[PDB]
């Protein structure tokens, strides 16, 4: 007897969670963990909705989302190894030299 | 029911029963025997000499490669453990679904293999020299 | 039922407020894995079986390969704990702090308008879940499997030393 | 008076203020990609408020 | 419902571009062969290509769930299709000089044009998703596969930062819109409806974060000139045209299907959003020395138009035909452009020639990219004799025909601001400034026959007008 509202909340919570974590880190391993948080959050959104529908196309879009998560972490630990090999820092604020 | 709910909480009071257990021996030997003194216990063990730095440094691994490449074919079995509850169900275009799914799994595979992505062995350990 | 998911849902929320506001790294990861697995347990909660065990499945193996690379790059003692806790200021969190909070706001000011008549929980089985993927969803299987592809080629590409 | 052609500058008017609001607009464009998330989660309020208000 | 071999038939672009890709890696796995590796892959394109006479024969169908081939699909596909043709065409010049492995560009190029053969043929959230994806991440490893310079490192990390935040934005949209209709279908999302639910607005809303975000729409802009410089050339090419191509016209057909389309508030968002994108497109890109941010700010402004194209969709019946001519004519002019400035970087050395110091003059040494380049400044200034002048009329006719006169002001005046910086590009051509080989030609061969095509179908467009009106999808 759980509301779908409740879990929407849930996702939603997390979502800006995850959000504000992107916006307010300046390492990029910590954007990264705020974007894992993100798409886990839309999964579980994703999840939430096909449960109240008794569909299985909501964990269809959550494995759909974990996939393309998996990839981008993937992808986002490449460049942050590039980052830290062709700079010796992390910090995200230094690649800002295109501007105007 | 009452089977499921009798095995719900069977598994609720197996899971705090090794919880609490753990707990009480690492209590059980926290508590007793007595404690040694010496000016160098605290001291992390290198085989009897004093370190050169210490263990917190940026230890370059190298299969860092082979774990992005672990994630990915983690994700691709999921889809296949999916496929594989129900192949009954999904008859032969089911299989054939998955066998292109799988050969393209095979040839990136093949692929991360050929372009040497998954060798990281230094070049002295890779044994060439053989009589 | 709603024991679990109520409690799950706050210790999800609780650690992914612990993970965006720390400075250890590993204690970060550490805390996501808490936070992960308590929205497994949401999901178990919800019926969703196979997607609460892909969860804690596929998400061990993901941050095992961040504490990876957290070891490679970032643990250093009390340097990088020194310089994390400096980059974050009582201004950086609470300028985006109301533009999430007024998100949030408008989020669920939405989702309270929907019409809810409860989730059940009847599990939906990882059999039907199974049928489903390759029955309908055959071309996503196919082309996540090119996407997967795609992140294999980036990322040898790109994480690569010479 | 006329000697400067004021009309004409009256019609350049529209072509100053053209140049002034394209350099206050590139001020945006600092280069951090921080802020272009922060700019994405403003623009996504602002959306969001405007579809819920109509 | 299963798949029909006829429904194989109709699947034939995707089919044989997923086999190209395949059949590319294999032989990357078995040697690294640059002229090989690249004609591979521009024959599985070329293949895809004339395929889609034998799509046609098939007819207008539904492939699963998923998937919808209609002559919509068609004309998006083919416009993908001639885009990533174009991008690898100015890419093996470009990656000759590239010393690291230049096969993989190849391979990624054909995974983000499958992405976008997908997106053409998307009837569903969850093929709206995975298209952007499979078109995103190959952009996010073509984007920085020249990560030994500093601008292209940067242009990748924001590009795959800013799209994966953007990609959960549009997957929580997707589930609140699931949450209120039960159907991730494209008819249905507005079926059970009155219109106006508050979730399936906020999910719309987030979705149009996302779609906005890939379209380089206001608010959702500001990585364009970053990435667009930062990129290599034929990257920047295939990231103006194909991307933006693809992900408009599944935004097209999103909102053509969902009877949500028709909702005022939508609409009025959309609106306030193609006015704050036309004005600042041409605004931003008044100052520009650089010829890729002024092109990102372009692509901006011309997103902008497209999008009062999209605004009209409901009301008139002109307004589906004015985005595949605008849409094509875009097409030629940017892949003119961003091919004149990758066949001026070629071969690979570093930093591109990008500053409008040198392309100053470049008629004393190179006349007909010089021409070529001017006639695409022409083209993308809405000037008549050109086909950006018959897209823009078009956009004016559409909004005429609604009566969205604050769009039509907005139309007018963006031109005039964009008539100053391409004529100031164009004519910098034509000032006093201070190769050899058949791959570097067939570049050349592209951006002259773009020229030609721009031109005639400026003086002569009812060819197009009438490929544009055959290319109906199902009502
Ligand atoms: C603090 C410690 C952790 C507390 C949270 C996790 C346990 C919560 C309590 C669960 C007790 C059992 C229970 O409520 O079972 C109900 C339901 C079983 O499913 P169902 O068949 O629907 O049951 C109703 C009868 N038909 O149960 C479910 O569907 C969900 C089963 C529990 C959730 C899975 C485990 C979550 C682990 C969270 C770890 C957090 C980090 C450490
Ligand atoms: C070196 C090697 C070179 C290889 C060649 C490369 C260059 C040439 C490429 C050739 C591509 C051929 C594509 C042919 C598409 C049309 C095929 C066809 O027969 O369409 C007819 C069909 C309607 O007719 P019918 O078949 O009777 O349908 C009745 C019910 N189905 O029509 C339809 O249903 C709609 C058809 C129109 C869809 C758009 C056209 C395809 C995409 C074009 C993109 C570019 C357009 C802009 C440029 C125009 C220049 C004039
Ligand atoms: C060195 C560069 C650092 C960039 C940090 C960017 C942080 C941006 C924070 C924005 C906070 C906005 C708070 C709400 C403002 C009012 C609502 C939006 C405008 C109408
Ligand atoms: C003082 C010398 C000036 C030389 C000008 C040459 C102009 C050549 C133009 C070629 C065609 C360009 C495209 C026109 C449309
Ligand atoms: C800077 C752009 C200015 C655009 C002005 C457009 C004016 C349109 C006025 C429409 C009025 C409609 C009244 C009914």
């Amino acid at each position: 007897m759980i509301p779908l509202q409740h879990g929407l909340i849930l996702a939603a919570i997390l979502f800006v969670l995850g959000l504000t974590g992107l916006v307010i880190r300046r390492n990029l391993l910590f954007m990264l963990i705020g974007l894992e948080i993100m798409i886990n959050a839309s999964a579980l959104a994703f999840v939430v909705a096909g449960s109240y529908w008794g569909q299985t196309d909501g964990q269809v879009m959550y494995i759909l989302a974990i996939s393309l998560a998996a990839a981008e972490a993937s992808i986002g630990l490449a460049l942050l190894l590039q980052l830290h090999r062709r700079r010796q820092n992390l910090n995200i604020d230094s690649v800002s030299e295109m501007r105007g | 029911s009452t089977e499921v709910i009798a095995h719900h909480w069977a598994f609720a009071i197996f899971l705090i029963v090794a919880i609490g257990l753990c707990c009480l021996m690492l209590v059980g030997g926290w508590f007793l025997g007595g404690r040694a003194r010496a000016r160098s216990k605290n001291v992390p063990f290198e085989s009897g000499i004093d370190s050169v730095g210490s263990a917190r440094l940026r230890l370059s691994a190298k299969f860092y490669l082979v774990a992005m490449f672990f994630v990915i074919f983690d994700v691709e079995a999921l889809y296949l453990f999916a496929w594989s509850t129900s192949i009954r169900e999904s008859g032969w275009v089911g299989f054939v679904e998955a066998a292109i799914f799988i050969f393209v799994l095979l040839a990136g595979l093949v692929y991360l293999v050929r372009i040497g992505a998954l060798d990281w062995t230094p070049a002295r350990s890779r044994r060439e020299r053989m009589n | 039922m709603e024991f679990a998911f109520y409690i799950c849902g706050l210790i999800a929320i609780l650690a992914t407020l612990r993970v965006i506001t720390h400075t250890n790294p590993v204690h970060a990861l550490l805390y996501l894995i808490i936070s992960l697995l308590a929205i497994s347990g949401v999901f178990f909660s919800l019926g969703a079986y196979f997607a609460g065990a892909l969860e804690i499945i596929v998400y061990a193996g993901a941050i095992m390969v961040l504490f990876v690379f957290v070891v490679m790059m970032l643990n250093l003692g009390g340097s990088e704990i020194e310089q994390e806790r400096q980059w974050l200021k009582p201004q950086v969190w609470i300028g985006p702090a109301i533009l999430s909070a007024i998100m949030l706001v408008v989020i669920v000011y939405a989702i309270l308008g929907v019409n809810d008549q409860g989730i059940d929980g009847t599990p939906i089985s990882a059999k039907a879940v199974g049928i489903t993927l390759f029955g309908p969803y055959v071309l996503a299987v196919e082309l996540a499997s090119m996407l997967l592809l795609a992140g294999l080629v980036v990322a040898f590409h790109v994480g690569r030393e010479e | 008076l006329l000697k400067r052609d004021p009309l004409n500058s009256m019609m350049n008017i529209p072509a100053v203020l053209s140049r002034f609001a394209g350099k206050g607009l590139l001020l945006s464009e600092n280069g951090y990609l921080r802020w272009y998330v922060a700019s994405m989660s403003i623009g996504a309020v602002v959306v969001l408020a405007l579809l819920m208000v109509l | 419902m299963t798949i029909t071999p006829q429904n194989l038939i109709a699947l034939l672009p995707l089919l044989i571009v997923g086999l190209t890709v395949v059949v590319v890696m294999l032989s990357i796995a078995w040697r690294r062969n640059h002229f090989l590796n690249a004609t591979l892959s521009v024959i599985g394109l070329n293949a895809a290509l004339v395929s889609l006479w034998f799509v046609g024969q098939a007819g207008a169908m539904d492939v699963t769930p998923l998937m919808r081939v209609d002559g919509f699909a068609m004309l998006y596909t083919g416009l993908v299709l001639l885009a990533s043709l174009a991008t690898c065409t100015f890419a093996y010049p470009w990656l000759e000089g590239y010393n690291d492995n230049k096969d993989e560009f190849y391979l990624l190029v054909l995974i983000a044009a499958l992405g976008g053969i997908l997106l053409a043929n998307a009837n569903h959230l969850a093929s709206l998703f995975l298209g952007i994806e499979l078109i995103s991440l190959p952009l996010f490893g073509l984007v920085g596969y020249a990560f030994r310079q500093k601008r292209s490192l940067e242009a990748s990390i924001k590009y795959t930062i800013l799209s994966a935040a953007a990609s959960s934005f549009l997957l929580f949209g997707m589930a609140l819109v699931y949450a209120q209709s039960g159907d991730l279908s494209f008819v249905a999302l507005g079926k059970n409806l009155m219109l106006n639910e508050p979730l399936l607005l906020a999910g719309f809303g987030l979705m149009i974060v996302g779609l906005g975000f890939k379209l380089s729409l206001v608010p959702f802009h500001l990585w364009t000139p970053d990435v667009y410089q930062g990129a290599p050339a034929p990257v920047s090419t295939f990231l103006a045209t194909a991307s933006k191509i693809a992900i408009f016209g599944v935004v097209m057909r999103l909102f053509l299907y969902a009877p949500v389309g028709d909702s005022e508030a939508i609409r009025v968002v959309l609106a306030i959003i193609a006015f704050a994108s036309i004005i600042f497109g041409n605004l931003m890109a008044l100052s520009q020395t650089n010829i890729k941010r002024l092109l990102g700010y372009s692509s901006i402004s011309h997103l902008g138009y497209l999008l009062v194209a999209l605004i009209a969709l409901q009301t008139g019946e002109m307004s589906m035909e004015a985005v595949g001519v605008y849409l094509a004519g875009y097409l030629f002019s940017s892949l003119g452009a961003f091919g004149v400035v990758s066949l001026m970087s070629s071969p690979y050395r570093g930093p591109d020639a990008d500053s409008l110091f040198s392309y100053r003059g470049l008629f004393w040494h190179r006349p007909i990219l010089a021409a070529v380049m001017t006639v695409m400044m022409l083209s993308l200034a809405g000037i008549p004799m050109t086909l950006g002048f018959i897209g823009k009329f078009y956009v004016l006719a559409v909004g005429v025909q609604a009566h969205l006169w604050w769009l039509v002001g907005a139309v007018v005046v963006g031109s005039a601001i964009g008539l100053y910086y391409y004529l100031r590009v164009a004519v910098s051509l034509y000032l006093h400034a201070p190769p050899s080989n058949w791959q570097y030609s067939a570049g050349g061969i592209v951006v002259l026959i773009s020229a030609l095509l721009v031109l005639v179908l400026g003086v002569w467009p009812q060819p197009l007008i009438s490929i544009v009106r055959l290319a109906m999808p199902l009502m």
